């Protein structure tokens, strides 16, 4: 056939393109970085309504002040969560400190290329790794399988990435509260989703220096929701 | 039969002061009777304002000194040049020392520097990684002849308020840079009279906000 | 380097055929013909010495070997295959079997270990079948007399007498009407040189032949005396003067 | 972990105000036996470092093989290989004072005690210690075995401390050196009479002397020594 | 490099079949037909030797049934030399098993790890797997007599009656019309003959062309018996019967 | 060793062999599995093209992890086998480590992770099992029921259904299980697993096993008379 | 053709087309200057974004207080490579007590990049690397390519559009080498070179990554507004 | 060295001295021997140091990623038994541990002791350390469930006093501990000159001691 780390004639790595095609096929997830915090949100898409919504796990802690989102073959993400906080909880025993946000990516992403004829293919995943550390603050993250990790301010991968990214080009803005991204979150998903949008089939989460990292309550986003649908209205 | 380990003798002296810290040690190295150097350098300057002393069989304290700074080194490399806090190299350090558990380094270390408010911070080892935060404590042949001296001089320990006799402690009033310099060097004068092991010379690194500053002083040389 | 054909190379094709294995078998029928014979007193194994140049010493190329004392091997095929499976098969006999009970396998168990050889090259990773068909006669004090022939697959089978190679169907149709269950070992070799003439073309003496047989215990072959259990090897090579002898009376 | 064999005694070395000089005797031995007369244990590398080595000859030489395949090794792919990246004292003593911590670390040692003397690209003098277990010191004198005992005593009262070394001359720290080498010769049983001796300059270079002879020896008072106490004749 | 010529032995086609395994079955599909019938006095294993010849010794022969300990036996359809392989290790297996527990293997348990080995060679290795289809017969103190197949998916399943090999399609019409539950062995041997004479491609069947065994508590009290039918034991069967 | 990767991205970014693993599951038997308000029962289809089988010692469909958890499965019988062996060795060795038998979340989670992780792995072909797992969890009184598949996801269900027409019995779950009243008794959760297996089974005969998992290590297998009885009342009631 | 499936093949022309597919993707990378004098060399790098709210996804790389390098074309494989060189820099410090020649470290790339490109199943690195170093015989500025060709030059650079710095360079190779003592103005030299690489955008305060080394000088990166004095 | 734990109607109570030896050289006299694994899981030090500490760290960790894999906060009895086979396979190769793991889970409040020997513990009362059999006598005498937390916690530290009063080995200061469900609570370091001297007068112990 062809070998696994093949390079196309334009200097691509034929499999890493190809896994690139199949996060385009996952489900959205939306990342907005703020002063205030970090806000993450996720589409859940239950394939039947049969399926018990609250065990699609998309948003995913990694350590008290690193949460995670993903998108794609979600499968292929339990092992990378496994080393992150593997990799945050070891820096903690060896060095007594909480790990940085950014170190804790290249961690992530050093496993993206070791694959050959190590894993047999890439990853066919993407994550937003947000985060807060002492020294850069609130921070967001996106980790591709190529090995590649950007800084972000506002970032969304899945399906309805690039209608989506489109949207948070216009919409961020360096002096956004955490109530104004989470609505803005909620906004952008109810756009580029199939279904319509509620506390079941999407879900919020944050991180704060306070608090650190808090997936949120149906209870709590359903108010966001109507608290959404009110501002709309209102002009 | 081949013995692996010796002893280089030497003492070694960490003091924490309100805003700066002291890491003191003698540079006499030997074996047995014998003089091997009158100035062979025991505390060294580490990198980010920390200061470090591996003391006792000299070739295991060179090797962890050695690989310490090379831990500071990629700590710079791995995360982004930040500066490795007094606390994160102690815990590092008992990993350094407990990854040969069955095969110990044979000295008794001591770091010190700046805590992360900018407080004075002295930390010391047992040959397999026990650490613990101190304020005052020496290490070495000598360091029985030197700390029951700084419990009383530095603790206040033992001293009574005179008049109240042994109702009211003497309170504990902290210390100058300047008055601890004069208990190290009164500590190592008195140390190289009693112990054949310690003289010849006292080296003192100081730390501070502004940074690592060096101080030398002649002992007797019998 | 490192060998990197860890994956099978005779697989299953639509048909339900392996195909290195039939490959192989074809490969045998090219061969020079050579027979088996089994009488109440003995085995014969015969073949034709193909010399492939007269300027070649053909009596340095043994196509009849000795596996044990008692046990002898011929072949149709490939020789090399031939002498290096004959190579494992003198070692497993020692290795699996005299080194453990202290005395030579019985027939049959030898040959369900060359058997088993030659299926694992069957099925192993980065090898080719072997291209030779074994045909293994010998004696063991509890089944007597044996012979078997073992294929490239590694399936194995008894016979009354039988013939591999070139010519073996007409060989074993003339065998068929020959042989009974009451042959003494001189008749045995008697019909064995008669079937084996038909497949040669040539010259036809002991020099062109190579026949053995498993017979009685020979005490002069053994090499020594001194103890009465041991009574020397049943297996022996017939001489260019002992066929030639017997091609007087044929 | 093993025991040494044939054995090589006190390697002695000083500072002086332009470079280094280091000495040590011929000797081999096997025990009490003085077995081997013609053993040169100082081994000079290039023109600016000499390495002086008592202990288990056997692991010497290997050592010196050691020291042979660096040199080779630096020139490779090296055009200043005699020039700004040859190899300095320094070099050569990081590398066996590397390869002495770990063979100890194994618990199979090179039963040896090494100096390394030499000077620098800088003109600076260099000269440091290391043995069998890792350890590794400098000193303005320095010496092996009974010449830690006998020798640094002499030689430490010409270079008592680093600011005697500018006062001190070659032909001063030659005369000390030679006069340890005597000193030596009169008091370790396991010495010989015949040493080498190596300057090393920072400006008239390497100077390797060979088939020096303790001279100038005391032994006349002998004669009048008779008995152990009481006896007169 | 070596990939070029891998075969990928241990793929799913686009429907979701394992390729090698169904070539597999494809092979066993003209190998000599095996029956097994179990009765509640005992097992029959029946099976016929593919075309063979007047000169092949017989009475030294065995390319059909197994045995496997005292209580378990098979019979083969497929390479023979591949089954062999296999056999031993069963063997080796229900020694272990022996030698731990201080008891009998029982049935499943050694079908089970035989099967799991077969199911080993279809998912890693890369190796072809085995052309073997087995039918086991046995007996243990749990669940009584048993038969049990393998094949080289190394799924297996249990069976009152079964056949393996060529003609199965056919041969298993004509068990499930004549069996009965209430059925005894010398019953059961009369099936299992009568199938394989209608089922067999041969012109008639003979005891030449036949092995044959019974599992029997036909062995003086409370206890199994195997009879692996010498070949003038198959003669008298086939005259009792009424086949010859 | 046989380092090969079987499992990789197509172009359009497939991995074939984890979709061609679904088809195996496709052909398998149905499974079903439902859960009630204080248990979970699981129906398996039985193929009636293999009669003359011995039911007492062939390979039941469902198989038990621990006490207190079960496990079905559609696609390859022989796959199943070392998914089921690998899940209850993990159950003791979790009992032995840290004192407490597995969740059923926890087993489904192990389980997955297998079957993902033989999707990246050189050398190996993706597992053509898709699997129900159920049980309660040590001390608790609420039902779980989780399904795998191939590519390594998992997730919770209040009833679902894999395998050959499961689609269709889907459909039926779908418009016939309520979520705000599940099935109270263990009769009326027996009784819709049942029925919804009538939708595709043929005959109500031999070919449906149903097996029911109650809190506190209660499992039982229905027998045949028992299935039929529910057979016998559903369809009655149907006539009308 | 039927020559590209992986890198053990030569072609009928004697070519190796993995190898030089990767160096297409240096090619596709973003452009980086490489320059020296007599006392200091430097390293000019264009950093590229994703998009507007996205960070510049950094170049240049620190391998020893001596020695370093910048990036162009796939960042993982310029991150295992910059790390071996960090290895063999520390190894030469803690053996041998002897800061690594840079010369010497371009022979232990150019080995580490050709065993990938003779060997089996692995595949040749897609990252092209300018080092830049301060040693005993002076200052050093070397390219790698992934082939293993490794070149010492007095300047270069490669990326895309890399051809319009490198022509400029060849002009001021007589000017830029003689700035002794200076590093402002070879810093300069180096700006006014990658700025004619430069299509559409220009040198803002986020793109441009800048790094030195010389003779009383550690090897240091200068990005943010530490750049906005050079644009 | 003195440690001792003991579980109560309001939790468990955790307390040690201080002191260090060096033969009898007292290297030091603020060592902490109450190990804050995490919040809501505590461990004590005897033997060796560095053993204690270095392996509870690494149990911490361990519990850590537990919580994170399960979202559930790990058992005591799981815990204990994670530090107990991991030191296991060390066995006979020198590592000296002597510690015992409280905290609070779903069972109530839990206490383990682990040793390096093999030994794994439940139990409602533990004080292992040179000074342990000094310690034991007013536990054991004073010891009920129905303590309140006022008097457990002066019991702890009357206990640790005892010891430290008679063993040379163990002095310096006290440190207590305080495990409830909603986590532990620190309460304090006290000096055991100033403590001896003042149980002495209030108490009206120590009779024999003249002050
Ligand atoms: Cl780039
Ligand atoms: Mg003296
Ligand atoms: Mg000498
Ligand atoms: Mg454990
Ligand atoms: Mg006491």
């Amino acid at each position: 056939d062809r070998g696994v780390s093949t390079f196309s004639p334009e200097g691509r790595l034929f499999q890493v393109e190809y896994s690139l095609e199949a996060i385009k096929l996952g489900s959205t997830a939306i990342g907005i970085a703020t002063k205030e915090g970090v806000v993450l949100g996720v589409e859940k898409r239950a394939t039947s309504p049969l399926l018990e919504s609250d065990s699609i796990e998309k948003i995913v802690e990694i350590d008290r002040h690193i949460g995670c989102a993903m998108s794609g073959l979600t499968a292929d993400a339990r092992s990378m969560i496994e080393h992150a906080r593997t990799a945050a909880v070891t820096h903690n025993l060896y060095y007594d400190e909480d790990i940085n946000v950014e170190s804790l990516t290249q961690s992530v992403c050093d496993l993206a290329l070791r694959f050959g004829e190590l894993m047999s293919r890439p990853f066919g995943v993407a994550l937003l790794i947000a985060g807060h550390d002492a020294d850069d603050g609130y921070q967001l993250f996106h980790a591709e399988p190529s090995g590649t990790f950007y800084r972000y301010n506002a970032k969304a991968i899945g399906s309805g990435s690039e209608g989506a990214q489109a949207e948070l080009l216009n919409e961020w803005h360096s002096s956004l509260t955490l109530k104004e991204a989470e609505l803005l979150v909620l906004k952008i998903l109810k756009q580029v989703m199939e279904e319509k949008l509620d506390e079941n089939n999407a879900q919020l989460s944050c991180i704060t220096k306070q608090d650190g990292f808090k997936i949120y309550d149906n209870e709590k986003t359903a108010e966001l929701i109507k608290e959404l649908k009110e501002k709309e209205a209102a002009e | 039969q081949f013995n692996p380990y010796g002893d280089n003798g030497g003492t070694i002296l960490g003091i924490a002061g309100e805003d700066f810290a002291v890491l003191a040690g003698d540079t006499r190295n030997i074996t047995d009777y014998s003089i091997n150097s009158r100035y062979e350098p025991k505390v060294f300057d580490c990198g980010d304002n920390i200061v470090m002393s591996a003391n006792g069989f000299a070739a295991d304290g060179d090797a962890l000194v050695k690989r310490f700074k090379n831990s500071v080194k990629w700590y710079h490399f791995d995360h982004n040049d930040k500066k490795l806090s007094i606390n994160s190299a102690a815990r590092n350090i008992q990993h350094l020392l407990y990854s040969r558990r069955f095969f110990p380094y044979y000295v008794y270390n001591i770091i010190a520097g700046l805590d992360e408010d900018g407080k004075g911070a002295v930390y010391s080892f047992d040959p397999v990684g026990s650490y613990q935060r101190e304020q005052c404590r020496a290490g070495g042949a000598a360091a029985s002849l030197i700390m029951p001296f700084l419990d009383n001089q530095v603790n206040f320990k033992n001293q009574y308020e005179p008049g109240t006799n042994g109702k009211v402690k003497k309170p504990l009033k902290y210390l100058s840079v300047e008055e601890v310099i004069k208990l190290v060097r009164d500590s190592f004068t008195s140390a190289t009279e009693r112990h054949i092991q310690v003289g010849d010379g006292l080296e003192i690194l100081i730390v501070t906000k502004d940074g690592v500053r060096k101080e030398f002083y002649e002992l007797k040389r019998d | 380097m490192t060998d990197r054909y860890s994956f099978s190379l005779t697989t299953f094709s639509p048909s339900g055929k392996l195909g290195q294995i039939d490959y192989a078998l074809t490969a045998v029928k090219q061969g020079v013909t050579s027979l088996g014979i089994k009488a109440t007193n003995g085995v014969v194994i015969a073949t034709e010495k193909k010399s492939s140049s007269p300027l070649a010493m053909s009596e340095t190329l043994s196509k009849v070997s000795l596996l044990t004392p008692d046990i002898g091997a011929v072949y149709s095929g490939m020789g090399p295959d031939y002498r290096v499976l004959v190579d494992k098969s003198r070692k497993v006999a020692h290795t699996s079997y005299k080194r453990i009970y202290g005395e030579y396998p019985p027939t049959k168990l030898l040959v369900s270990e060359v058997a088993k050889i030659m299926q694992e090259a069957t099925q192993s990773g980065g090898v080719r079948p072997f291209g030779v068909s074994l045909l293994i006669a010998g004696h063991d004090e509890f089944n007597g007399f044996s012979l078997y022939q073992v294929d490239p697959s590694g399936s194995y089978f008894p016979w009354k007498a039988t013939a591999i190679g070139k010519g073996s169907v007409a060989a074993k149709t003339f065998l068929e009407k020959r042989w009974n269950d009451e042959l003494e070992l001189e008749d045995a070799i008697h019909i064995a040189l008669l079937t084996l003439k038909e497949s040669v073309e040539g010259e036809f003496n002991g020099d062109t032949i190579e026949l053995a047989i498993i017979g009685d215990e020979n005490p002069d072959l053994l090499g020594y005396t001194g103890i009465p259990t041991d009574k020397g090897p049943r297996f022996r090579k017939l001489t260019s003067q002992e066929i030639n002898d017997r091609l007087e009376a044929l | 972990t093993q025991q040494p064999i044939v054995t090589g005694t006190s390697v002695i070395s000083m500072k002086y105000d332009n470079g280094v000089i280091i000495a040590a005797d011929n000797l081999g031995s096997y025990g009490s036996l003085l077995r081997f007369n013609g053993v040169e244990r100082l081994i000079p590398v290039g023109d600016n470092t000499v390495v002086g080595i008592s202990g288990d000859i056997s692991d010497m030489q290997h050592i010196e093989r050691l020291l042979k395949d660096l040199v080779t090794e630096n020139a490779y792919d090296n055009p200043l290989a005699d020039a700004e990246e040859a190899l300095e004292p320094s070099y050569i003593f990081e590398y066996l004072a590397t390869v002495m911590y770990q063979r100890r670390s194994k618990m199979n040692p090179l039963w040896n005690a090494i100096i390394v003397a030499g000077v620098q690209s800088n003109g600076d003098q260099f000269l440091r210690y290391v043995n069998l277990l890792g350890v590794t010191y400098s000193s303005p004198t320095l010496a092996t075995g009974f010449g830690a005992h006998m020798a640094n005593p002499l030689l430490r009262k010409v270079v008592d401390r680093e600011s005697d070394i500018p006062k001190t001359t070659v032909q001063v720290a030659e005369e000390a050196i030679v006069n340890a080498m005597r000193v030596l010769y009169y008091r370790d049983a396991r010495s010989s009479r015949n040493f080498s001796l190596a300057i090393i300059d920072k400006n008239t270079g390497l100077t390797f002397k060979k088939n020096l002879q303790v001279e100038n020896m005391k032994w006349d008072f002998a004669k009048d020594i008779k008995g152990y106490g009481t006896q007169k004749i | 490099g070596s990939r070029r010529y891998d075969s990928r032995t241990t793929i799913f086609s686009p429907e979701g079949r394992l390729y090698q395994v169904e070539y597999a079955l494809e092979s066993i599909s003209h190998a000599g037909t095996a029956i097994g019938i179990m009765a509640s006095d005992g097992i029959v294993l029946a099976a016929e030797r593919k075309v063979t010849s007047t000169l092949l010794e017989q009475d030294t022969s065995t390319e059909k049934l197994y045995k496997l300990n005292d209580k378990i036996a098979v019979a083969v359809a497929g390479l023979t030399a591949d089954a062999e392989i296999l056999i031993n290790t069963a063997r080796i297996h229900a020694q272990n098993y022996l030698k731990t527990y201080n008891e009998d293997i029982p049935v499943e348990i050694l079908v089970r790890r035989l099967s799991d080995i077969k199911q080993g060679y279809t998912q890693h290795g890369g190796l072809r797997p085995f052309g073997v289809s087995f039918i086991y017969a046995g007996y243990d103190d749990r669940y009584g007599y048993q038969l049990y197949t393998s094949n080289p998916s190394g799924n297996y399943t249990g069976w009152k009656a079964i056949s393996v090999g060529a003609n199965t399609s056919a041969a298993q019409t004509l068990l499930q019309m004549d069996y009965k539950d209430d059925m005894k062995v010398d019953d059961a041997i009369e099936l299992a003959l009568k199938t394989l004479s209608k089922t067999t491609d041969s012109s008639a069947l003979t005891y030449d062309r036949l092995e044959f065994a019974t599992i029997r508590k036909g062995a003086n009290d409370g206890e199994v018996y195997q009879k692996i039918f010498k070949p003038q034991e198959i003669k008298d069967i086939l005259v009792k019967t009424g086949i010859t | 060793g046989y380092d090969r990767a079987l499992s990789i991205f197509s172009p359009d970014g497939h991995i074939f062999q984890v979709e061609y693993a679904l088809e195996a599951v496709k052909r398998g038997t149905c499974a079903v599995g439902v859960k009630g308000k204080n248990c979970v029962v699981l129906g398996c289809e039985r193929r009636s093209t293999l009669k003359l089988q011995d039911t007492r010692i062939t390979p039941s469909k469902v198989s038990k992890i621990d006490s207190h958890v079960v496990l079905s499965f559609s696609g390859l019988n022989a796959d199943s086998r070392i998914l089921i062996e690998k899940a209850r060795v993990e159950a003791q060795s979790h009992r032995l480590t840290l004192e407490d038998p597995v969740t059923v979340e926890y087993l489904t989670r192990y389980v997955a992770g297998v079957q993902q992780r033989y999707t990246q792995s050189g050398g190996v072909r993706p597992f053509g099992v898709s699997t129900l797992i159920a049980g309660f969890d040590p001390r608790d009184d609420e039902p779980k029921l989780y399904q795998t598949e191939p590519s390594g996801i998992y997730s919770s269900w209040s009833a679902q259904t894999i395998g050959r027409n499961s689609k269709t019995v889907r459909e039926f779950l779908e418009k016939n299980y309520d979520r705000k009243e599940p099935p109270a008794t263990v009769e009326e959760c027996v009784k819709l697993t049942v029925r919804s297996l009538l939708e595709v089974v043929q005959t109500g005969a031999k070919n449906i096993e149903i097996t029911v998992v109650k809190p506190d290590s209660d499992i039982v297998a229905l027998s045949s008379e028992e299935i039929n009885q529910y057979v016998t009342q559903i369809e009655q009631e149907k006539q009308e | 053709n039927n020559y590209d499936g992986d890198t053990v093949t030569f072609s009928p022309t004697g070519r190796l087309f993995q190898v030089e597919y990767a160096l297409e993707a240096i090619k596709q990378g973003s452009v980086t200057v490489g320059l020296r004098s007599n006392t200091h060399a430097v390293l000019v790098a264009l950093k590229r974004n994703a998009d507007e709210l996205s960070s510049y996804q950094k170049k240049i790389i620190k391998c020893d207080e001596h020695m370093g390098l910048s990036l162009a074309g796939l960042a993982p494989d310029a991150r295992v490579l910059s790390n071996y060189l960090r290895q063999q820099c520390n190894y030469s410090s803690l053996v041998f007590n002897r800061k690594l020649a840079v010369e010497r470290a371009g022979h232990l790339l150019c080995d580490k990049a050709q065993k990938n490109t003779q060997s089996y199943g692995g595949r040749p690195y897609g990252v092209g690397l300018l080092i830049i170093g301060y040693d005993k015989s002076g200052a050093h500025l070397l390219e790698f390519q992934p082939s293993g060709n490794v070149t010492e030059l007095y300047g270069t650079a490669i990326g895309a559009r890399s051809q319009g710095a490198k022509t400029y360079l060849e002009r001021t190779l007589d000017t830029f080498i003689k700035i002794d003592g200076n590093p402002d103005e070879l810093i300069k030299a180096g700006v006014e070179a990658i700025s004619q690489s430069l299509r559409d955008e220009s040198l803002t305060v986020d793109n441009l990554s800048i790094a030195i080394v010389g003779k009383d000088t550690p090897f240091t990166i200068y990005d943010g507004e530490a750049v906005a004095k050079y644009i | 060295t003195t440690t001792l734990a003991f579980k109560f109607r309001h939790g468990v109570i955790v307390a040690a001295d201080s002191r260090a030896t060096a033969g009898a050289y007292i290297a030091s006299q603020t060592v902490k021997k109450v190990i804050e694994i995490n919040p809501y899981l505590l461990g004590t030090m005897a033997g060796g140091a560095a053993d204690c500490s270095f392996w509870e760290r690494l149990l911490a960790r361990q519990c850590r990623i537990y919580e994170l894999r399960n979202k559930e906060r790990i058992s005591v009895a799981a815990a204990s038994k994670l530090l107990a086979n991991m030191v296991y396979q060390y066995k006979g190769m020198g590592l000296s541990m002597g510690t015992m793991i409280c905290g609070w889970d779903k069972r109530g409040p839990g206490l383990y002791y682990v040793d390096s020997e093999g030994n794994r513990i439940s139990g409602a009362t533990f004080s292992v350390g040179s000074g342990s059999v000094y310690a034991y006598g007013v536990l054991d005498s004073n010891y009920k469930w129905d303590l309140s937390v006022e008097d457990a916690l002066y019991l702890g530290k009357r206990s640790i006093l005892a010891a430290a009063h008679r063993d040379a080995y163990s002095g310096g200061s006290v440190n207590l501990y305080h495990v409830t469900e909603d986590g532990w609570i620190y309460h304090g370091n006290h000096d055991v000159g100033e403590l001896f001297w003042k149980v002495k007068e209030e108490e009206g112990s120590f009779n024999n001691v003249i002050g």
